[PDB]
């Protein structure tokens, strides 16, 4: 009927187009919600149409705009949401193209809302599917340079893998999930390093190298972190160990050269 | 050959 100014700043506004059924309720944090999303730019250009977008409320799987506006919708409601770029694809834009600082008009139809899964009660197959979904979310956030959101999705991906103390999985499932955990921890290190969270990036790097001691990405990232911290004595053998695996790699050379030149104070 | 900065 009228525009609701959600955050009190005219940056995230919601207008109900079609209300939900008389008995409908709002979804709560943690619920797996399914929506039909029609995204368009401020000038009216349509971006994409996801007829069955599935995401966990409050987990920031896609964009902040959805996690902030969907809890204000009843299951079965169709609403128009105008959101500023800061709650969307920000000062950088995205892959199915969004211009930098572009305000979005989201036509959302909340379809279903089911209770969130008990991570402790997930099957090996479900655990693989949930962790991979969170990993794919984190990857999408990382490509845009949203390292705070990328780190969160990788953190959720890991939490889903490691909460298996009460379910009996096969050896093949445990091994598959270990391979996924190392990929998520390396991805987390890539994200932490971009946020200068050196102590955290180091932990993630060291955990990856405990499973895979010849992981070139984890070696280079540990070396780059130790170099940016000023631990040149510890960084040079690690950066050399990574060059030993790929001697022609220009990025590892450029990193070593930068480190040795700076090691002159 | 390996792109550092790329995520897996």
């Amino acid at each position: 009927e009228e525009w609701l100014d959600i955050l009190g700043n005219g940056l995230l506004r919601k207008k109900t187009l079609v209300p939900g059924p008389p008995g409908s309720s709002r979804p709560v944090k943690g619920q797996v919600v399914t929506v039909h999303l029609q995204t368009s730019l401020e000038n009216g250009t349509r971006v994409q149409e996801e007829p069955e977008l599935v995401f966990t409320l409050g987990d920031c799987d896609v964009i902040q705009a959805l996690d902030l506006s969907v809890p204000l919708m009843d299951v079965g409601e169709t609403a128009m949401v105008t959101a500023d770029s800061k709650y969307c694809y920000g000062p950088q834009g995205r892959s199915p193209y969004i211009p930098p600082h572009a305000a979005l008009c989201l036509e959302v139809t909340l379809k279903t809302a089911v209770d969130g899964p008990d991570l402790e009660m997930l099957t090996g197959q479900e655990r693989v599917a949930l962790a991979n979904r969170k990993r794919e979310c984190g990857n999408a956030h990382y490509q845009r340079a949203d390292f705070v959101l990328a780190a969160n999705s990788y953190d959720l991906a890991i939490k889903a893998i490691t909460s298996s103390a009460k379910v009996d999985m096969t050896f093949e499932e445990e091994a598959q999930l270990l391979q996924l955990k190392v990929k998520c921890l390396n991805n987390l290190a890539a994200s932490q390093l971009k946020l200068d969270h050196y102590r955290a990036a180091l932990r993630s790097c060291s955990l990856v190298l405990e499973h895979q001691p010849d992981n070139i990405k984890a070696l280079f990232r540990k070396g780059k972190v130790l170099a940016q911290q000023g631990e040149y004595s510890e960084a040079i053998p690690i950066l050399r160990a990574a060059l030993k695996l790929e001697p022609s790699n220009k990025t590892i050379h450029a990193e070593l050269s930068k480190l040795v030149k700076k090691h002159a104070a | 050959d390996t792109e550092m900065e790329e995520v897996d």
